[PDB]
């Protein structure tokens, strides 16, 4: 779950950078 | 990779100037030399309409920004000539994006003296071209991915804006292509492909299998719902229903395939096998029912390789009981995707040609 932070977060950032 | 995109609506050339040159002097008296500001500019708008909706298209940001610019503009030109009582004479004629019309003489057209109708069909073509650009992206790279996801979510929000809008905006019965039913469905399709793009990004980025499975599972939902909206309808092109059916199963199989990697990681070897059997069954159905639409070969082999290995070792070593599907926990759902709201201006660095009016 310490990478389900690291993975979910980095797509929520990819998302907002649109 | 098999992505759905929408063809642009045809229109016919209209002289946007003539009918607007006239309705510019009222208690704005300047009949001398001043009105000719709102005139060279009120036919930069006319040649803009011809650029936006006029040529066979560039599928690049060039042509898309022109369409978006043109949409911004008409939205702004709306209340200038108080169009709750419409007394400017202009008739826009658009062809149905989908309906062939019988070759018993001609296509399916609708002509309406409305800015409502015009801005609707324009936003359709903005959505449609954005769907075309999204589908042409190279998904084997990160910016390809980023552009497809951005434009699919734009096209989704734009078809959806037309859904909540066409009927009020127009006076008459819309053509079927822009009617709320067709366009609610296109909107869901675009949103499903945007979600698929996120799954494909997690896959390139070899992210955690638990995550990829929840992204896949949510995509299967979107695609499932969209094909259900097409089950009893023959509005959209024939390839559309089978592509959505196939991707609903492919996404379910991806969800099960990735959730099976998680099972194995956690030493739940019977659950691994049960999830992989489901995935193979789904993919076998797609391979035999939808093969003129998708190529599922490498995935089928990849599952069948994992299943074979998992079975050999369970039979030989672990002897876990393969559970029944109904006894497994549901895979989660992770949505990373929204219909982008239409808030004018939608074009980049917009300036209203009639800003001081």
């Amino acid at each position: 779950k310490e990478e389900e932070d690291d993975d979910m977060k980095e797509l929520e950032n990819w998302a907002g950078s649109m | 990779a098999t992505f759905i995109s929408v063809q642009l609506k045809k229109t016919s050339e209209v002289d946007l100037a003539k009918p607007l040159v006239k309705f510019i002097q009222q208690t704005y008296p300047s009949g001398g030399e001043e009105q000719a500001q709102y005139c060279r500019a009120a036919e930069e708008l006319s040649k803009l309409r011809r650029a936006a909706v006029g040529r066979p298209l560039d599928k690049h940001e060039g042509a898309l920004e022109t369409l978006l610019r043109y949409y911004d503009q008409i939205c702004s030109i709306e209340p200038k000539f108080p169009f709750s009582e419409n007394q400017i004479c202009l008739t826009f004629t658009w062809k149905d994006a989908f309906d062939k019309g019988s070759l018993f003489g001609g296509s399916v057209k609708l002509a309406l003296a409305s800015l409502g109708y015009e801005k609707s069909c324009v936003l359709f073509n903005c959505a449609a071209l954005a769907s075309q650009i999204a589908a042409e992206q190279n998904l084997d790279n990160d910016e390809g991915l980023k552009i497809a996801a951005k434009h699919y979510q734009f096209a989704s929000g734009a078809f959806l804006h037309i859904k909540e809008t066409v009927l009020s905006a127009l006076s008459r019965e819309p053509t079927v292509d822009i009617s709320p039913d067709t366009v609610g469905t296109l909107s869901l399709i675009m949103l499903a492909q945007a979600q698929e793009v996120f799954f494909l990004k997690a896959t390139r980025d070899k992210m955690k299998d638990a995550i990829i499975a929840k992204l896949a599972n949510q995509a299967a939902d979107y695609f499932g719902d969209a094909f259900k909206q097409c089950q009893y309808k023959d509005t959209l092109p024939k390839e559309v229903f089978p592509v959505l059916a196939a991707k609903h199963c492919i996404m379910q199989a991806n969800a099960e395939y990735h959730q099976s990697i998680l099972a194995k990681q956690q030493k739940k070897f019977g659950e691994e096998i049960a999830r992989l059997q489901h995935a193979a069954e789904l993919i076998k159905t797609v391979a035999s029912r939808y093969d003129e639409y998708v190529n599922v070969k490498d995935f089928s082999d990849k599952i069948n390789r994992a299943l074979a290995a998992a079975k050999k070792d369970n039979d030989f070593i672990y002897h876990d009981r393969v559970p029944d599907l109904k006894d497994l926990d549901p895979i989660g759902k992770a949505t990373l995707v929204k219909s982008t709201p239409v808030n004018v201006p939608i074009s980049q660095k917009f300036t209203d040609l009639f800003e001081k009016m």
